[PDB]
């Protein structure tokens, strides 16, 4: 399947951070810090650079908290 | 532009089912839904009064909620509407740019005094819905039709009235205290089911001329009589009979007046029947045999040309 | 009767202070003046009577204003057909005394007679005849039984 397109904002909508595709362009990554003192935040993904019906693509999504190694995880979904 | 200009409206209707009609009283009640699209940056606002893309209000009319944000908003009304409208999943909503949209699912009687029903079961209709803005054409103004289903939508089993067409226009029209407003028609072109009045009532309506036709054969005029007698008997309950069929409206119809014409000829037959007896008893057999081959020469001659003079005067 | 359904109801007013009231109105009247002893050759009234609910020293009607046809035209036929109209102001005595004023508007109606002719009187005429002509024949077995015929086919139309 296709790369999506990744973005972080808020619940308003501000954009906050845009996904990055890496050198073995097989996936796309994003990063963010907190600075007020709460943030709601929203993950957006999408595919509709054009108007082509593919069919059924499917992706994985991992995301994380205070966890810079999502890379290698290796353990199961700690946590919440 | 200098000059203030007016407020764009996007609307569209559908119809789920046409769920009954009242010949007499002339309305008829319809299932639907009603759509409007518009843009107002008086309703813009701002995501940081909520945290929220979108604002909404629920199960309320146009005019209670331009009453609580006192801003003014397209409103309208259904113009033939007789008593009260029944309403589902009613709801507006709008967004930061101020795009506001509007959904509602309706069951409504609709009054139809245009109706026509001269030619029955032979006519034909129109189930016209009008949906009018009550405010002027300059403030708002229907602009664009949206079709977002099929017009007229489809359902299992058979219907009593069959859809031939429809169209959906948009025209404007004079309003209370001056000026105009703009109105949204939909208008859909209506029959009968014609092998269901075929079947019931003609052909048996045949069959039983046809008993009355044949008995002139006949040389003895006593078994003429009798069967002559019975048959009129028989048309009678067959019309009792086929009665429920036959609306009651004040005037007459295409039917009605078939109905009374073949009544009349069937006691005629019995008519002839006892002259001819009386006829054979005083010894004049040749007259009555000269009456038997008029009847059966002249009687299938009257009902064709009664049939071309109702086509001639109701049909064209 | 009960109560009325109303559509398009609004008041409007000018800086001068001249104002005006209009209603779309669907409503039911009682009316036990009607009288049905001639049926169907029967003629009856509909009127339809609009009273002012405060005193005449406070407000009276004055004039009539023709705003449309009275009685409007619609496509096909009609059960009741208006032969004439017409409209008046006159003045009624008051709860708590003194009087109000009173609009009437009052249509003269009749029946569709062609249809009660042909449906009903031609074929009774016929089923007369039918009796009356049966006392040419000198056989009086053939009279009896096409007269006891006919008063089953006289009941029958009658029920129908
Ligand atoms: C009236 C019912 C229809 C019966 C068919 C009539 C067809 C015309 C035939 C004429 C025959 C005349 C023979 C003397
Ligand atoms: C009763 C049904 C009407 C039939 C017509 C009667 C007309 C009067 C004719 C009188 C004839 C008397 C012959 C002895
Ligand atoms: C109203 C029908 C009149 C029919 C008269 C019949 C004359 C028969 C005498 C033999
Ligand atoms: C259904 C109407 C039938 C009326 C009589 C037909 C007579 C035809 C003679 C040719
Ligand atoms: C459109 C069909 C025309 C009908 C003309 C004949 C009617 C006969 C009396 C029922
Ligand atoms: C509903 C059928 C239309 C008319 C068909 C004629 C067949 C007798
Ligand atoms: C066999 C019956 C014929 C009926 C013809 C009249 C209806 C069109
Ligand atoms: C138009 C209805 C006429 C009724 C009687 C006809 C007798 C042949
Ligand atoms: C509605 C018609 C009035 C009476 C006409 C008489 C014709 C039989
Ligand atoms: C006025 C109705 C009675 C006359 C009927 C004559 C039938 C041909």
């Amino acid at each position: 399947a296709p790369l999506p397109r990744l973005r972080l904002t808020d619940s308003g909508g501000k954009p906050l951070a845009f996904g990055l595709i890496d050198q073995p362009g097989e996936s796309v990554e994003l990063n963010y810090t907190c600075d007020q003192d709460i943030c709601e935040l929203v993950v957006h993904v999408d595919g509709t650079d054009g108007q082509k019906d593919s069919g059924e693509a499917v992706y994985r999504l991992l995301v994380g908290i205070n966890a810079p190694n999502l890379r290698e995880s290796g353990q199961t979904p700690v946590g919440s | 532009s200098v000059f203030l200009e007016s407020d764009l409206v996007t609307v569209g209707l559908a119809v789920d089912q046409i769920v009954g009609v009242d010949q007499r009283s002339e309305n008829f009640s319809v299932v639907g839904t009603l759509k409007l699209s518009w843009h107002d940056p008086k309703l813009g606002f701002s995501p940081d009064q909520c945290g929220c893309t979108v604002k909404s209000f629920e199960d309320a009319s146009i005019r209670a909620v331009a009453g609580e944000i006192n801003l003014p908003l397209p409103s309208f009304s259904f113009y033939n509407q007789q008593g009260n409208r029944w309403s589902q999943n009613q709801v507006i909503f709008v967004t930061p740019d101020g795009r506001a949209s509007y959904f509602e699912r309706f069951t409504v009687t609709l009054q139809a005094p245009d109706f026509d029903f001269l030619a029955y079961p032979f006519d034909r209709q129109k189930f016209s819905i009008k949906v009018d803005l009550a405010v002027p054409t300059n403030m708002f103004i229907f602009n664009e039709i949206e079709r977002f289903q099929q017009v007229v939508g489809d359902q299992l089993g058979e219907e009593e009235w069959v859809v031939t067409s429809y169209s959906q226009e948009i025209t404007e029209v004079p309003f209370e205290r001056g000026s105009t407003n703009s109105r949204f028609t939909t208008t859909l072109l209506v029959k009968r089911n014609l092998e269901y009045y075929i079947l019931r009532i003609f052909v048996p309506l045949f069959l039983i001329i046809s008993v009355s036709w044949v008995i002139f054969f006949l040389k003895d005029y006593g078994r003429q009589l009798e069967v002559a007698s019975g048959n009129l008997l028989v048309f009678v309950a067959f019309n009792f009979t086929i009665s429920g069929d036959l609306p009651r409206l004040g005037y007459l119809t295409v039917l009605d007046r078939f109905m009374i014409v073949s009544f009349c000829l069937t006691a005629i037959v019995v008519l002839i029947s006892v002259c001819q007896k009386r006829l054979g008893a005083v010894g004049k057999q040749a007259v009555a045999a000269q009456i038997d081959t008029w009847v059966l020469v002249i009687y299938p001659l009257v009902y064709s040309l009664y049939i071309i003079w109702v086509y001639l005067r109701f049909f064209t």
